[PDB]
């Protein structure tokens, strides 16, 4: 069971050369982008009856 | 004195439609109790439901009143309507056994021809034996001591209506639930007979368990049939041929008379208040 | 709602509800079993000799799961192979909730004969692990298991040569194919935890063409009615 | 051999360098911004026709038709809005546990205990369905499978691998090797060039179609995960494990940012799901309920109790407008 560690650690190497960005930054563009689009999702703020598909034609 | 029997009578009505409306609803808003022997059962119900709405207001009217006040057309219609649901209700009760019996002794029958056709037949051989069972005394074949008196509504008191009437109403129902309990009683106890040592001790006592319990529900489905509506049919099949020396006390005679509405009350607590697929229901609607 | 669309849609609607609770009704006249047991337990040999005279009442290959339909004594049933289901158990167990009975193989010859991952693991434990396992799950409280005995014969034969004592150092008794095969039996049995719930019946694979299926049968039978007892109030 | 001690320095390096990227967790950044509130949802639409436990479901993308795998032997095409039955296809084996609906709306798959991926055409000539081809290659039973295309179908199986086939050919075009146990989920980005797969090994893995090699590991949990999706940017993902605790990894920052548990749940997740906007987090739970998390919050916002048995497969329109959970006691319920 040799030949598969060279594959894990020829694995596990590439995986460490990824670059990385600061978490407060990532954690600020997702909080923008679930802003941003806030307005556009029906379940987040209800929908009047009028434009409901599900409950009045 | 009367206040305390209206009030009875009127927690009895109010028990008896508020356990079978109960019982009805859970079959009918369940999915999973949408089986034979559940459609049975909902249909006794049914027709209890029918017994205390349409039969019990009546007659405890009567009982209070110690009169009838309400009309020649009406009192048929009364004794009409009380002898069809309440032979419904044990023809109901004889159907269930019926179902049982097939369904503990015919395995093979149970898993390929049954069927809810089944049960819509066997419902409605029941209420066809309460049409005719019902009918007839209308239909002339009445003497007419029924309408002599105004203020009663007694039942016609003919020997050969009382014989039919009586026998096929109660007794052949009877003999019937009889043999097929007995047979199930034996199929039961077969099933039930057929360290090392700690392992069969163990083994015997759950045996001994399961025979216990066998006997016990069975003891508790007859006996009920019994006590409620045994005393009633032997009065009203000894009486009317022995016309004199035969006074009927009026306490022993009203509770006599009012001891077969009991069943419709307790049908739904042993037969549906009981399973546990019920409970569950009733505690999830609950 | 009056448009001719939507009566063609309701319309069509209600045929596909006809026709899938004709198929419901059709495929509720069915006894569901699952076959079960090591890899070379017999298993085969099972399946072989209870459609010998029943079987099925461009495709492709499929080794994950075999269905075997065979019809006795004019009741239909159906066996689930799920030996060649090389996965966690854990994942697709709950899926077999609901069958009648389970049928679980075991060879009464792999006592002595080890696993191949490794030298100190006897086949035959191995089993009593699976049957553990597998009798005692959240899902099968239930269900009642059938067990097979197979290869009466090379038990036998082993016995006579070699003893029973390595398999079961607790053993202490005459080495007899009786003996040792009531040890054997009551050894799986003993695993059975929910005893009052549930009923394991016993019985010794035989060269007979019949007398399997029919032993089959007698237990789908017996529990169908203890079920239908139960339900009743009388057991 | 030696090379476990590479393996772990090169483990420690990466959580290293993860730990040193970390400096304020999400928790933190959103304390400012203002809660969603109580989301309360009614029952809309009762899908009855099912006669058996549901595993799987899809949404279409006209958000419209959703197409739902019970073990029957029978897939149904719904029409949510007026809950009548397009299509009922008998399966030919009953053992199902997965399906998927095209992008495209004509193809429609599932899968199974069988090892074998079937993909029915909806749309023919006659107007019948029939089975386009059954995909074969895998030793494990099929999981999960998401159409990336009209002609390309990824799937992922519990033989501890994920392949992408060709529908024309047939073929394993790539497979997806290094999961060290079953593969119970996964989920396509929205532009379809990445995918995440969620297995029993407690870890989840980015894909990359083209090049079938593992990007990136991530490992949180500490059970097997059940389910898996894509935030609606196509940066972020949610699991959710029998571990009774759903989380939030991200793609670029390499690492966990949210932990959505309570002390009164102790049942695994058998699915997750996102809403439009991604602010909304759906769960499904073995104890029969639904919860609604605030995806930037970590806080509850509803409860979709309403199912018996066990809520096993859940999803979202495209639009938005309704969420549609079935469960193992054979309904399909829409609620908006
Ligand atoms: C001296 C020696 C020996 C003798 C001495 C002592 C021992 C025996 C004494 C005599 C027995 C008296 C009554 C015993 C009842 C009793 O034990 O009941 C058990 C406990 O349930 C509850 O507690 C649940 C109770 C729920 C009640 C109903 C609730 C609503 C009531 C009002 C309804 C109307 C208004 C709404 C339940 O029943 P069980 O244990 O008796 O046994 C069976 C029952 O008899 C079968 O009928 C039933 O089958 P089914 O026909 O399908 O229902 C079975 O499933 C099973 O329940
Ligand atoms: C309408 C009036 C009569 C009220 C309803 C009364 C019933 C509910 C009673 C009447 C007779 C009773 C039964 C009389 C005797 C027995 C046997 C008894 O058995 C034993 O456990 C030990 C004795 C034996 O072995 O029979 C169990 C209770 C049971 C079935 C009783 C259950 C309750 C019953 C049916
Ligand atoms: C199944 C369980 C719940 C037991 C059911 C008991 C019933 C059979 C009881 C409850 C109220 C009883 C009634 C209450 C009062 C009266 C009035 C009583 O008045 C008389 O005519 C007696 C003589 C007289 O005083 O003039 C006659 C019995 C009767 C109808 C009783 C008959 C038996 C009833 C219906
Ligand atoms: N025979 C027969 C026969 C045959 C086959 C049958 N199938 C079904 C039946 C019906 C069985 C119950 C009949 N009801 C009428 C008698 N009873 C009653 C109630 C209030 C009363 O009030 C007074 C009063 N106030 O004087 C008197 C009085 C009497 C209640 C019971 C039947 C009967």
């Amino acid at each position: 069971s040799i030949a598969q560690a060279r594959k894990l650690v020829e694995q596990l190497k590439m995986e460490a050369n990824i670059d990385r960005i600061k978490v407060s930054k990532a954690a600020a563009d997702l909080m923008a982008y679930c802003e941003a689009h806030a307005k556009e999702d029906p379940l987040l703020t209800p929908v009047p009856a009028s434009e409901n598909p599900f409950r009045e034609k | 004195y009367q206040v305390i029997t209206s009030l009875l009578l009127g927690t009895l009505i109010f028990c008896a439609v508020l356990g079978n409306a109960c019982v009805v609803a859970a079959i009918a808003l369940e999915r999973s109790l949408q089986n034979v022997a559940n459609y049975l059962i909902g249909s006794l119900a049914v027709t209890d439901l029918m017994v205390s709405v349409l039969v019990l207001p009546m007659a405890a009217l009567y009982q209070v009143l110690n009169k009838w006040t309400l009309g020649q057309v009406t009192c048929d219609l009364f004794i009409a309507l009380d002898v069809l649901c309440c032979t419904s209700s044990i023809w109901h009760l004889c159907a269930i056994a019926l179902d049982r019996y097939w369904a503990i002794t015919d395995p093979i029958d149970y898993v390929n021809k049954r069927t809810p056709r089944r049960a819509a037949a066997l419902i409605s051989l029941t209420w066809l034996i309460g049409f005719l069972i019902s009918i007839p005394p209308m239909l002339g074949w009445r003497t007419p001591e029924d309408r002599s008196d105004p203020d009663a509504c007694t039942i016609s008191k003919d020997h050969g209506y009382t014989i039919y009437s009586t026998f096929g109403a109660f007794y052949i129902p009877l003999l019937l639930m009889l043999v097929l309990y007995g047979r199930i009683f034996r199929a039961a106890r077969f099933r039930i007979r057929k360290k090392n040592e700690r392992n069969a001790e163990a083994k015997r006592k759950m045996a001994l368990a399961r025979e216990r319990k066998t006997v016990k529900t069975l003891g508790i489905i007859m006996g009920t049939f019994i006590l409620c509506w045994l005393p009633f049919f032997i009065v009203a099949l000894v009486l009317p041929f022995c016309e004199s020396s035969c006074h009927m006390p009026t306490l022993l005679g009203a509770i006599i008379n009012w001891l077969g509405y009991s069943n419709s009350l307790l049908n739904p607590v042993i037969y549906a208040y009981f399973n546990k697929d019920f409970q569950n229901a009733f505690k999830k609607i609950i | 709602t009056l448009s001719a669309e939507d009566k063609a849609a309701v319309e069509r609607s209600k045929m596909i509800d006809r026709n899938l609770r004709e198929d419901g009704e059709k495929a509720a006249r069915e006894v569901k079993l699952l076959l079960l047991g090591a890899g070379e337990s017999g298993k085969s040999t099972i399946v072989k000799q209870m459609k010998i005279i029943h079987e099925a009442g461009t495709r492709v290959k499929t080794t994950g799961i075999v269905e075997t339909h065979f019809t006795f004594k004019d009741l239909h049933f159906k066996m689930f192979d799920v030996g060649g289901q090389r996965s966690e158990r854990k994942k697709w167990i709950h899926c077999f909730e609901g069958v009648t009975a389970i049928i679980f193989c075991v060879a009464l010859s792999d006592y002595d004969l080890v696993l191949a991952e490794d030298e100190e693991m006897n086949r035959m434990h191995e089993s009593m692990k699976l049957f553990d396992s597998i009798c005692n799950n959240k899902w099968f409280t239930d269900t009642s298991i059938i067990l097979f005995l197979n290869k009466k014969d090379l038990f036998e034969e082993k016995i006579k040569k070699s003893p029973l004592t390595i398999c079961y150092p607790e053993y202490a008794g005459s080495n007899t194919y009786e003996e040792a095969a009531a040890y054997i039996q009551c050894q799986f049995e003993d695993l059975n935890k929910r005893k009052d719930t549930k009923e394991i019946y016993t019985h010794f694979t035989c060269a007979t063409d019949t007398k399997n299926v029919q032993f089959v049968f007698d237990a789908v039978t017996d529990v169908i009615i203890k079920n239908n007892l139960k339900d009743c109030g009388l057991f | 051999d030696q090379l476990r001690q590479e393996a772990e320095q090169l483990k420690n390096q990466i959580r290293d360098a993860r730990k040193a990227c970390a400096d304020a967790t999400l928790s933190q950044i959103t304390n400012n911004i203002d809660p969603v509130g109580r989301i309360q949802m009614r029952t809309r639409r009762t899908l009855r026709g099912h006669l058996a436990k549901i595993y799987a479901m899809h949404w279409g993308t006209d958000s419209r038709l959703l197409v739902s795998a019970s073990q029957d032997g029978k897939l149904i095409i719904w029409d949510s809005y007026t809950t009548n039955k397009v299509h009922a296809i008998p399966l030919r084996s009953s053992w199902v546990m997965t399906c998927a609906y095209a992008p495209s709306g004509n193809y429609v798959a599932c899968g199974g205990l069988d090892n074998i991926c079937s993909i029915y055409n909806l749309k023919t000539r006659e107007g019948n369905v029939r089975v386009s081809r059954e995909l074969a290659g895998h030793t494990g039973y099929l999981s999960c499978c998401r159409f990336l295309d009209d002609n390309q179908i990824v799937t992922s199986s519990g033989d501890t691998t994920c392949a992408l086939w060709d529908i024309e050919t047939g073929q394993q075009t790539t497979t997806f090797t290094g999961h060290t146990g079953d593969v119970m989920s996964l989920s396509l980005a929205p532009d379809t060039r990445l995918f995440v797969s969620g297995a029993c090994d407690a870890s989840a893995k980015l894909w990359d179609v083209r090049e079938g090699m593992c990007r990136q590991t991530f490992t949180g949990h500490e059970s097997d995960i059940n389910a898996i999706c894509f935030f609606p940017n196509g940066n972020a993902f949610a699991t959710g494990s029998d571990d009774a605790t759903c989380r939030l990894f991200d793609l670029r920052a390499d690492q966990e940012l949210m932990t959505y548990s309570h002390d009164n749940i102790i049942c695994g997740i058998t699915s997750v799901s996102f809403s439009k906007s991604g602010r909304l987090l759906l769960a499904g739970y073995d104890d029969f309920n639904c919860n609604v998390w605030d995806a930037l919050k970590a806080d509850r916002a509803g409860v979709l109790a309403g199912h018996d048995n066990r809520v096993s497969c859940l999803g979202v329109t495209d639009d938005g407008m309704a969420v549609a959970t079935g469960s193992w006691d054979s309904f399909l319920k829409i609620w908006n």
